[PDB]
């Protein structure tokens, strides 16, 4: 197996020639830190417009050309594509893209998206859960970055803790992601810590032992700590 | 109750990880049938759970990934 | 250049486990005759359903498994994919598929579709022109088979004429398609004929000479015949 | 008129190719702005032009294809 994330990014923000969106750049930075110059990441942007219009196709190529440049700046190897869709067709456009990506090539196995930007008002969220469902029904993991505006770019060298919270079932996936991040220089100065949350039935001692052995099986250097849920 | 759980988890996360650079957590299974209320409550539960944490990554696998 | 068609087929008919649609099989046969065992053809079927539903995903895999089998039976090398879309999202789903096909691989340069099946009633046609527009805005040629129910399968050996009608501008593309078909055993016994349609200003003699030289430049064996439009 | 042209073309196609196994023809540029009437008339023009022909392939290139 030796499963590693083959990333598909889905971007659904507005594009303007006057600004560059930092949340978007920071999501590319996070992808690049996960991949450490390896693999082929697909980055797709969804652009509202007329999908038969020459003007909107020209806009989509400009946005693709910006994505190619930005991916190269952050050393994220892969491909960029801009999809044009009608306003009322965004749902089918996003779902069909996740279905159709990788035809005749390596298929992504992990979707990377950002947490919705604005607070719930009574759309941006309706898109979000659509993306979550699309990942799972297409056999993809999903990774959601929350607080991406504050995530570090390549000029930073983080130190301190990366905490993975482990619960009754889960899997080793969270742990792997932390480990991959720690391989990049941005996070290399961080210590990795696995925090197990114990139920009222589990005894803290044997949960510590189990996670210690499991982490050792994964060949990941991490400190194990057990915390009790109830109070 | 779901709020009790989200609030207690927020208490733990802040107690142990308020000063951590990055926290990774499981993403719970999303709601079904696109009920507009069940969506707002899914998002709210996660916002309460992660209140005041600056950098959080939620992960949900297929369960079929073999890491080893 | 040496341009040859790298095909994308779009199928939008209903699927049932009780019947096999002959128009669909005949479109695969036509693709296979154009490709003569070469190239990588993408065949996509659009299936109305819930794109987050496990049952509908299972249906889409069964339809994909049937397409893989049928493509192998007609010796059409390539890939099959089934897209699930909501009823009201078919337009974005089809447009997004044509935009997203070939990511990180060879991109199709020709779309092959069938003429709409039912007579105009007052949909099936609204899908058709959408497909035509999608081909051209994505820099694809489009090939539309009309009468596909009567097109031959591999058991037939056609003889007689394949006629290409050439008009004032056009290009050599029609002619190439006829030539490629004549390379397959199904059409090998046919003679290829180029019929030029002359305007009231063009003289028939010099149009014959021009087409004769052009056909010779293409290295295609074809008989040239000039017909006058007016009467 | 467009019908005059479609009808005359049908006359020619049948005169010279009624017994041909296959006819290839240019596909005209489709209509714009998805006017529902302009669609029905686009399809009708092509149906009249190809009336009684059993096997027809319409082709429209990008114009950028270089065959040689």
């Amino acid at each position: 197996s030796n499963w590693r994330p083959q990333l598909l990014l889905l971007l659904s923000m507005q594009w303007s020639k006057e600004i560059i969106d930092v949340r978007y750049l920071n999501l590319l930075n996070l992808a690049s830190q996960l991949k450490a110059g390896k693999g082929l990441t697909v980055v797709t942007a969804f652009l509202q417009g007329d999908p038969t219009s020459p003007d909107d196709k020209k806009k989509g190529e400009q946005v693709k050309a910006r994505m190619d440049f930005d991916m190269n700046q952050v050393r994220l190897r892969g491909f960029a594509k801009t999809l044009v869709h009608s306003e009322d067709q965004v749902r089918g456009s996003m779902s069909t893209l996740v279905q159709s990506v990788g035809l005749g090539g390596l298929k992504p196995n992990t979707m990377l998206i950002s947490w919705p930007v604005h607070e719930r008002e009574e759309t941006e969220y309706n898109t979000f859960i659509e993306k979550v469902h699309a990942a799972s029904i297409n056999d993809m993991a999903i990774v959601v970055a929350k607080g991406i505006i504050d995530f570090p770019s390549a000029v930073f060298r983080m130190s301190g803790m990366i905490d993975v919270y482990w619960i009754v079932h889960d899997g080793g996936l969270c742990l792997l992601m932390g480990y991959l991040l720690k391989q990049h220089k941005v996070w290399r100065g961080c210590k990795l810590r696995v925090i197990g949350i114990a139920q009222e039935s589990d005894n803290n001692v044997k949960m510590q032992e189990d996670l210690q052995k499991y982490v050792y099986q994964l060949r990941i250097d991490a400190k194990i700590m057990i915390v009790e849920l109830a109070d | 109750s779901k709020m009790h759980t989200a609030v207690r988890l927020n208490e733990l996360l802040l107690q142990h990880s308020a000063n951590s650079q990055l926290i990774l957590l499981n993403l719970p299974k999303p709601p079904v049938h696109k009920d507009q209320q069940a969506l707002d409550d899914y998002v709210h539960y996660l916002e309460v759970m992660t209140d005041k944490l600056n950098r959080v990554i939620f992960v949900r696998g297929t369960g079929k990934e073999v890491i080893t």
